[PDB]
């Protein structure tokens, strides 16, 4: 019929698509940021010390680190010659620093109390945050810039979502000069216990590959005390036309516009004419899903490619700090939307499939069974969430794994994995602890899982003994 | 349907429930009479054959004023799942609906 | 225990920094009156007698 | 008609219960895991790093031998009885051929230990008995089946003094002239300890062994063989019921006995027939060597007076470890014993006739899916068998396929032996164990269960 | 139940028994424990007493320096001109040989606008762009490019790239004092610069008390991107056979199967000349026929590898040199595999005979058609299987390192069953998008698809018992 015009066209589309994920998926780029990570957060903060970038436990901790493995890492010795961190990454610019603190008084104490205490300090928010001055007033480092004047955004960090303005130092390219900065920032206390957070920026470029390096450091400093410490490495690439392997994943790239035009043009035309319904199918939902991933996909990248001029910017002027985030953040986004996009068109693969008798019963006993087991599914879900609901009340300040609702339903799908350590649940309560494991595990895989095969059997044995009744019958 | 079979198949799965329970209990007899023998060696068939549950995966052996009732049941309950011996209850539901 | 609360404990309490105590600090001892002869040091005993 | 049987044997489990309880807190064993550390778990000296379960060169070996080894022996602090014996196996030169085409630039060469291929010459200054080969018999020895090989109670021994200077000065002799040749294949270093304050007695043998590559192999061993003694009403409780479940053993056999003399052969076509002569002699096992562990007792606890000969007692601690291991198994199998008597309701009933009717099936489908075992286990040895050491002897590839079923996998050992064939093996492996082999005991067992329960609404439809 | 199944199966079980003796005797004991003795000696070993760096944990090219001068000659030279012995008992064969692969500056294309920043590019390890020139002190072996049929060399497939057998080479000397002094000349001249891609250590030991060679073989790898990545290779080889009388009756073993291969071979090239042409619709005949090619493959290199082992004559003839025993390492472990794999067949070949009975017929008839439908559901299977693995390779292909590779993707999916992955590190990748994959992975992995498998097996298997029961029945 004229499933074979269909089937070769999708067999083109996913050759483009496969083509285009092996082309942007590149070849072992996992040992540069393997290494660099490496260098720079299981290097241990001193030579006497076992505490890393990793198990950051206090704030002096956070001061012998930035003077210490920090600058350890970033200048390489090798006028005023540039850094090669490998031999081989170039540094480009220079690396910076910011704080964002809160103010005094935003704090409010019960009057009774008003005798031994005096100072307290709210939790991070931009209402509560401090815009003045303070120590000894002379650079950027104790005078609040906007976030608009530091081509900043927010970064939605663990605790909570941090804003792109702060109290901000530019380093220097010699380690010299950058430890004499540290060193006066420390003498001069810097990091009061009115701070809440702490960034670190940089990059490097490795100019063997064409692949830049952007480093991102945040130390979070909660209310309740203590640290918090996250990393975050992100390679791009932005001189992208520079070998033969570069021009052909741009002609694939523009065949795979035309060819998204070509599904949009069909799905517009095929639904304008007739079946205003359209919708019952699930072979055309999944199409109108794939082209919206796609189109978004298409115009993230539209969008990002053509505001390369930080690069322009920096490339004239060597001495200064080169902003990269925005690209490395549009380019997490645009690496999920074409994961999940490769994914569905993978998964729509199954349209194509039934080619004898023995594959095209599976497919009917899934399709016949998908309604019972939805139905099934929702009281499944219903009781997983109550237990979720459970633990999170109950373990969810001692356990260190119920301690947020998301963080129950993983643990909760681990321990059917059986990757779960019972030593710790029962010691948070010696009563209750004990019954929640025994009782999931039992109620889990000796009730819940066997009503999913009792229906899936059902239904494969009444399709396969009535398809063969009525074929051997006529 | 699915409700009326659960409360229309209960004595069959309680059956099924305390011969589990027996089992279980057969088991975790056994499997604490020889790991109260930890010293450093316990035997060769005892000790790949073995279940313990999850957590502490190189067993830390030797039961020191330390063999509670909780560890007990998890054991047992444990064992008793990765033998398949709860996939059992299919046996019985799948029939039933 | 006293080494331990020379150095921990007494830098908490007066050591001032965030989230304050709001009331001192006191040790309460049962005395049992029945003082015990302490097994030889080696094997565990079980747990008390 | 079944109910004074269904009393007796509660009765019994009870006393099953009480005895098993009786020896499940007596603290015997983490007594030698204290011990343990001692002499295992120490530095050779105060400049090294490496204790005994580490050792790697016979330089080890002699340093521990005079180092950590004469801490335990001579001061918790504990008595020795009698004197420690330290002896060795070895293999006389030219045991093996060398091939004729590089014979000039080779003149030594030894063999792994055999009993063919064994040294019985004298070597060295013959002066003591450590220079001269004394047989097995004259040693009252026996075979110890270690890592590598099964060695024999022959050998070059020599037993220490009561003394630490003694023995220091003694062993630092046998320093002097080289007594651990490239000959030797094994050494054993055995005694016991006595430990005043708390009643527990120690049998301690630890072996080294020298492969005919290189470096040495350490193994230890300790058991805590226990002398019975009643000083509360506790203990002789514990006495009364031990001696009440002996004679339950006498009711039982002479039950036995009086019903078989009416039946000829038609005793073994019940499963549960077959089960009470396994639980008796299973018992009656247990029970003797038990009653023969006292009857070795004594004498032994009278040997710390003066003492200066070897306590020869390596006979005793083997049937300890088959004594607990025989106890955990008839354990088991009587709670299994247990587990027949519920046949009370319909439900029950139904349940077992389905048990009973798929037994033959999955007996069948059993030596099906042990034969795809082995084919994996003969694959994976034949793979894997020289560099991962969990596949290094096809006992150690059957207990590992066994675990791996279990989800106790590594992978790492195994995707660095073989970048290709190691990862199909494991995948194949998984494929087909986790969703075909063992899917087919279910199906079985689902299709009887139909069948028992459509045969019995049949059946009492009509009736 | 007639002459000829009862022939057939005495014969299997000949064969079976010749193919099981066969095996045991290529496998013997304490052979493990030598390469492990090996491995502890030149891994686990610190590069010097002030340091906890050892091979397996290199960082970088001042660490390898260290590591060459450190523990590599204290576990290749021990005292007791002299020979050396290893474990007093291993000899070291001739002397060892370092090799170095280097790419040529100038193999990039510097973008302009960077290009008056940066002068040197080095690209990644390729044949087109290897370097072949003179360097240094041009004054030796190690100066000077040597080809790699002027090397008797061949590739490695490490794990970034696959080497060539040439390179840069310096063999080495026999005493501890020359060759200390050699490697401090080539590490004074500076012979490890920015081009360096790869780096080999080739020895041999013997080992004369059993009669099997050990050859050892130590690559380090310099990526691109900076770093260290070291492996290593302990094979342990028998070139003597001949000495034993177990060695002649494994070779009677040997000429008793292949004449067992040859009737094989003959009776199934008679059996399809008119007899059932084309008789490929019986699983048993494809069996039949994958073994007796596995079979011959094997004999085939068995016979090409005993007999070019001239090598050792020629190091014989000169024990002053570097012994290259590599090509029969690599034929070996072929060996191994193919009768590993062949083994395995003959083993599963089994099944043609268990049929004594009802309950063993009703099985394999159940076994038997449950293939189709498991078949066709295993497609389905893979197809989310691999949909699956792309997603987790472009979502954590560069930070988790389960995930670094397409097919370390598919191994850690099939870990992930067995329960024994972290789940720490993939959620600290992508905290939205990384918990997804793994819960939607988990539910639709043990809810939706074991099932499925669990209820064709079950529909199957009544199927066929009531067919079966029904035919007797009728009968
Ligand atoms: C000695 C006298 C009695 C001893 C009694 C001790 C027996 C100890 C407990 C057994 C369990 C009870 C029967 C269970 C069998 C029926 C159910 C069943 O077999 O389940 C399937 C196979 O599972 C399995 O592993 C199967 C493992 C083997 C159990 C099957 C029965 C073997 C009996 C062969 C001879 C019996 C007749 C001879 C006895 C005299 C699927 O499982 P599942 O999807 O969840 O995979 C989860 C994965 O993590 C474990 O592989
Ligand atoms: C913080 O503000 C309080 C008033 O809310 C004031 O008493 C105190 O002096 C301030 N702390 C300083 C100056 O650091
Ligand atoms: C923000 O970007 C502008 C260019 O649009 C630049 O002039 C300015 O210096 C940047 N801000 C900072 C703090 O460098
Ligand atoms: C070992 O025996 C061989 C046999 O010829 C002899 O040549 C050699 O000298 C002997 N070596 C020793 C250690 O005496
Ligand atoms: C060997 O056993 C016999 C019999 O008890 C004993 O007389 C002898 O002392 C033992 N060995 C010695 C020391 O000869
Ligand atoms: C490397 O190549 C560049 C460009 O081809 C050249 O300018 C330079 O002299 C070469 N050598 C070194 C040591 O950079
Ligand atoms: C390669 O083999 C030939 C064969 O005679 C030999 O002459 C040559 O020396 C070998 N190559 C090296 C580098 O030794």
């Amino acid at each position: 019929k004229s499933v074979l015009r269909e089937l070769v066209t999708y067999l083109l589309f996913l050759i483009v698509l496969c083509i285009l994920t092996y082309g942007m998926m590149s070849s072992n780029v996992y040992y540069y940021t393997r290494m660099m990570s490496q260098l720079f957060l299981d290097t241990p903060v001193s030579k006497t010390e076992k505490t890393n970038f990793k198990t950051l436990s206090s704030m002096e901790d956070f001061w012998k680190f930035t003077e210490g493995s920090l600058l350890d890492g970033l200048y390489w010795k090798m006028a005023d010659n540039r850094s090669f961190i490998f031999y081989e990454n170039l540094l480009l610019g220079v690396p910076r620093i910011r704080q964002l603190r809160v103010r005094n008084g935003s704090c409010s104490i019960p009057q009774d109390l008003r005798d031994e205490i005096k100072e307290c300090y709210d939790v991070y928010s931009v209402s509560s945050e401090d815009r003045a001055p303070f120590g000894p007033r002379n650079g950027t480092a104790w005078i609040y810039t906007s976030e608009k004047d530091l081509n900043g955004s927010s970064h939605w960090g663990i605790i909570a979502t941090y804003s792109g303005a702060g109290y901000y130092l530019d380093l220097s390219r010699t380690r010299e000069e950058t430890a004499a900065q540290v060193a006066s920032l420390k003498k001069n206390v810097w990091l009061d216990r009115g701070t809440r957070a702490t960034f670190i920026d940089f990059s490097v470029y490795n100019a063997n590959i064409n692949l830049f390096c952007v480093v991102r450091l945040l130390v979070e400093f909660p209310a309740t005390g203590g640290v918090i410490p996250s990393w975050q490495f992100q390679p791009l690439k932005l001189i992208r036309y520079v070998t033969t392997f570069d021009f052909f994943l741009a002609a694939c790239e523009i065949i795979f516009c035309f060819f998204i035009f070509y599904y949009v043009v069909e799905e517009i035309l095929e639904i304008r004419i007739h079946k205003l319904h359209y919708f019952r199918s699930f072979w055309n939902c999944l199409d109108v899903v794939i082209v919206v991933l796609s189109v978004v996909a298409i115009g993230i990248n539209i969008y990002r490619t053509s505001n390369v001029e930080v690069l322009l910017q920096f490339l004239e002027d060597q001495n200064t700090f080169p902003n990269f985030e925005h690209l490395a953040y549009w380019q997490i986004q645009f690496n999920n939307i074409a994961a999940v996009t490769v994914f569905f068109v993978w998964i729509k693969l199954f349209k194509f499939i039934n080619f004898n008798r023995t594959m095209s019963q599976l497919s009917t006993t899934m399709s016949r069974c998908a309604k019972d087991l939805f139905g099934f599914a929702i009281m499944f879900f219903i009781i997983f969430l109550a237990y979720a609901q459970l633990a999170y009340l109950v373990f969810g300040t001692q356990v260190d794994d119920f301690s947020t609702f998301q963080e129950c339903i993983f643990t909760q799908f681990r321990i059917i994995l059986g990757d779960i350590n019972f030593a710790e649940i029962e010691e948070a309560n010696r009563v209750l602890g004990p019954i929640y494991f025994t009782t999931f595990v039992f109620f889990m895989f000796f009730i819940l899982l066997n009503m999913f095969l009792a229906i899936i059997n059902d239904t494969y044995s009444e399709v396969k003994s009535d398809l063969a009744q009525q074929k051997a019958e006529m | 349907v699915f409700g009326k079979t659960l409360c229309r198949a209960l004595p069959e799965l309680l059956g099924v429930t305390l011969g589990l329970v027996v089992l279980g209990v057969a088991y975790a007899q056994l499997a604490i009479l020889l790991v109260s023998s930890c010293v450093d060696s316990l035997w060769s068939v005892a000790q790949a054959l073995l279940v313990l549950c999850p957590g502490t995966g190189l067993s830390t052996l030797c039961p020191a004023e330390s063999w509670h009732l909780s560890p007990l049941l998890c054991v047992g309950l444990w064992a008793l799942r990765l033998w398949g011996a709860l996939r059992l209850g299919a046996v019985i539901l799948r029939w039933r609906y | 225990l006293w080494p331990w609360m020379a150095h921990v404990l007494l830098p908490y309490v007066h050591g001032n920094q965030s989230s304050p105590e709001l009331g001192p600090p006191r040790l309460r001892q049962v005395r049992l009156q029945e003082a015990l002869y302490p097994d030889p040091p080696g094997p565990r005993v079980h747990t008390c007698s």
